[PDB]
RNA sequence: AAACUUUCAACAACGGAUCUCUUGGUUCUCGCAUCGAUGAAGAACGCAGCGAAAUGCGAUACGUAAUGUGAAUUGCAGAAUUCCGUGAAUCAUCGAAUCUUUGAACGCACAUUGCGCCCCUUGGUAUUCCAGGGGGCAUGCCUGUUUGAGCGUCAUUU
RNA sequence: CGUGGAGGUCAGUGACGAAGCCUAGACCGUAAGGUCGGGUCGAACGGCCUCUAGUGCAGAUCUUGGUGGUAGUAGCAAAUAUUCAAAUGAGAACUUUGAAGACUGAAGUGGGGAAAGGUUCCACGUCAACAGCAGUUGGACGUGGGUUAGUCGAUCCUAAGAGAUGGGGAAGCUCCGUUUCAAAGGCCUGAUUUUAUGCAGGCCACCAUCGAAAGGGAAUCCGGUUAAGAUUCCGGAACCUGG
RNA sequence: AUAUUGGCGAGAGACCGAUAGCGAACAAGUACAGUGAUGGAAAGAUGAAAAGAACUUUGAAAAGAGAGUGAAAAAGUACGU
């Protein structure tokens, strides 16, 4: 969709900023369970449903 | 062919997104949120829908006020400030 | 943005989003005390409002850039 | 470093708008050497410093207000007790002991007598 | 608790589907759509007999 | 006779049972009574030197002010004068403030960041046009003020 | 006979190895089972007298998880089809360049769009997993860059319709109804120029709002320009609305 | 004087012990499917301390063989048994 709204791009913007890895330093800190970042979303896996 | 190829023709979306709930659950051709029934006051909600109630229920979210009420009824809903003993 | 500067008398900034061109024209013209000729705006993709603004010839671009410290 | 509320306490209006556009402006032309710098802290020192003078002005402004409703009733809607809503919707005290003039006589007469039994 | 191994919306697939007749709990797509519940046998189903 | 098949043993495998742990859960008892138009519960979007989440926070944004404690935080660099001190800390406490856009949601609407109106102020040679800043404009209801309407009706005029 | 827990007792056992696990090594009982030696391991456990129970598995097309025989088998065969040399690389049928042979044949395998998708676009580095073979390649992975409007759209009007207010039903969430049985207003003109604006006038009956990215509608073209943007930038030349 | 699976603050158990116990001992009402009402997971444990394997050697590299820390690498981040 060329033409979409405001609050679609708002939206779209959000998940680009979202899509990304850990920041390593991260993996570091102390007591530290994280391991990868379960959450990251693909264009050609899951669907936003928005 | 009703399965597989009449698949095909389903892009016209129904619902979008709720202003109150955020959920993309808001028929536009009737104009109601069906979570939220959100044109409506109050919120929708029912008793046996168990789960439902249980993930909207207060608590869930960030109680921006609500937290700080304990505290204050503690401390006898004071006025002024501290002494510098 | 580097290569409008010294080759369209342009500037680039980042501004808030609930800014306009009116806005932007006039603190522009105060911050800098230069003369502006117009003033175009758009959102990145990633939210932020992107303004590039087109300074008229009595003003140099690159001259006010170093000025205001980057370059 | 940074500012310190307690001498801040001190000055007068114009030393802290004069002194809020010093740092406004010195937090603008430090932002601007922070993007080729790799890493630069002395952001937090100034933004603080940002928070206390705005509040510093905001708790001058609201006890110039204060003072000026100071002594008589209807001062704006925001000064008052947010105790709760039950709580300013109760009655007061004054009400809340207010009893008929049939009620007053009768308790004075016969007040609840303090007594003991052993003799 | 009382609730026990019921806070969900099983039923039966009935026979004929080369199955156990154990209610199971329906939805898809997220690798509990599918399995058993409600049983004193199913993993995660409420114990016998509720100590009251 | 080998290979092959089968059984058993040692070692190496696949798999995570068993054993032992537990900041969790479950039930019982005791005490207390505190949400919201001064804008609640809830939602969206944003905020860190280096952050995706959880947690915290609202353009004063992992926080400001106030009190107490009295030397840190930590994964890396930085800050050190703040160390016999109106003073570190993601500390504790918490009475002062900020509180984006929303939300019963309140100028009119909303699949839009749409369109108004009033007051004060600033510039554009401006009461009328354009723009910037600040403050305003819901409904039902109660008491009161002010202005009204009706041959419903009273008196008084010529 | 055995199991999880409880009261008592053996001043019970143990980092000089408790619990568990393996052992065609041993002993005891008809059995349920108990006991020992050897290896492994690392932190608690047992006997006896009593108490209590979510207490003993082969099955239930049992539940969850794991693994086989089948088997390196079925198979990986629509859309006419590929070939030579060089370059890159450890590696080349599958990457690039050149050379050749081909097809789509303008109701195209071409050039743009609407619904939807949401960074796939473009650049740099890189191949653990994915592209049911390969892979130096990629719509994959990592780090970044990129979307510019007075004139293109939305916003503006109304259609089929939806829906407040005045009102009437219903115990009630709420239902009807859209100019309806309503006291449903703003408009010009001047006046005063203390002065904001009532005080002078006259006018007018409909009477909210939402509802089209293809209906109605004010206005822009040309050349050039990047890795990616253009009727949006640059250069030149115009037009509309409001004052 | 009485009720109370909600809220806030406390105290306990002949309760369960990671397929049990709330569904959730973890970034759980999250990941995920459905237009929607809704549906809804899996996943706890190296070691006292990272002391998390310097250096050599074969390999394009992943890796391997040595060397080394550790009481143990029959603990090597595919980490107790
Ligand atoms: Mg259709
Ligand atoms: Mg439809
Ligand atoms: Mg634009
Ligand atoms: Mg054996
Ligand atoms: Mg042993
Ligand atoms: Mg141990
Ligand atoms: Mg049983
Ligand atoms: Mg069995
Ligand atoms: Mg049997
Ligand atoms: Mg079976
Ligand atoms: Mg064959
Ligand atoms: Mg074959
Ligand atoms: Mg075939
Ligand atoms: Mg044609
Ligand atoms: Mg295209
Ligand atoms: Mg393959
Ligand atoms: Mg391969
Ligand atoms: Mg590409
Ligand atoms: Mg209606
Ligand atoms: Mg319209
Ligand atoms: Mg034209
Ligand atoms: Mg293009
Ligand atoms: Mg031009
Ligand atoms: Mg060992
Ligand atoms: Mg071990
Ligand atoms: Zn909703």
């Amino acid at each position: 969709a060329a033409q979409k709204s405001f609050r679609i791009k708002q939206k779209m913007a959000k998940a680009k900023k979202q899509n990304r890895p850990l920041p390593q330093w991260i993996r570091l800190r102390t007591n530290n369970t994280i391991r990868y970042n379960a959450k990251r979303r693909n264009w050609r896996r899951t669907k936003m449903n928005i | 062919g009703k399965g597989t190829p009449s698949f095909g023709k389903r892009h016209n979306k129904s619902h979008t997104l709720c202003n109150r709930c955020g959920r993309r659950s808001f028929h536009v051709q009737k104009k109601t949120c069906s979570s939220c029934g959100y044109p409506a006051a109050k919120t929708r909600s029912y008793n046996w829908g168990a789960k439902a109630k249980r993930r909207h229920t207060t608590g869930t979210g960030r109680m921006r006020y609500l937290k700080h009420v304990s505290r204050r009824f503690k401390n006898g809903f004071q006025t002024g400030s501290a002494s510098k003993a | 943005a580097m290569k409008k500067v010294e080759d369209g008398n342009i500037l680039v900034f980042q501004v808030s989003m609930k800014a306009n061109k009116y806005q932007i024209k006039k603190a522009v013209k105060e911050l800098y005390e230069v003369d502006v000729l117009k003033v175009n705006t758009l959102v990145r993709p990633n939210g932020t409002k992107k303004a590039y603004v087109r300074l008229t010839a009595d003003y140099d671009a690159l001259d006010i850039a170093n000025r205001i410290g980057y370059i | 470093a940074g500012v310190k509320a307690y001498e801040l306490r001190t000055k007068s209006k114009e030393q802290l708008a004069s002194q809020l556009v010093d740092l406004k402006k010195e937090l603008a032309e430090l932002k601007v050497q922070k993007l080729s710098r790799p890493s630069l802290p002395k952001i937090k020192t100034v933004r603080k410093s940002i928070a206390c003078v705005l509040t510093v002005i905001n708790e001058q402004q609201r006890e110039a207000v204060r003072q000026l409703y100071k002594g008589k009733k209807y001062q704006p809607k925001d000064l008052r007790a947010k105790k709760t809503r039950a709580l300013r919707r109760a009655l007061t005290k004054f009400e809340a002991s207010q009893v008929t003039e049939k009620q007053r006589k009768k308790q004075i007469a016969f007040p609840q007598r303090k007594y003991a039994i052993k003799a | 608790s009382e609730k026990a191994g019921h806070q969900t919306s099983a039923e039966s697939w009935g026979t004929g589907r080369a199955v156990a007749r154990i209610p199971r709990v329906g939805g898809g797509g997220t690798g509990r759509s599918g399995q058993g519940a409600f049983g004193n046998m199913c993993r995660g189903g409420r114990m016998f007999a509720p100590t009251k």
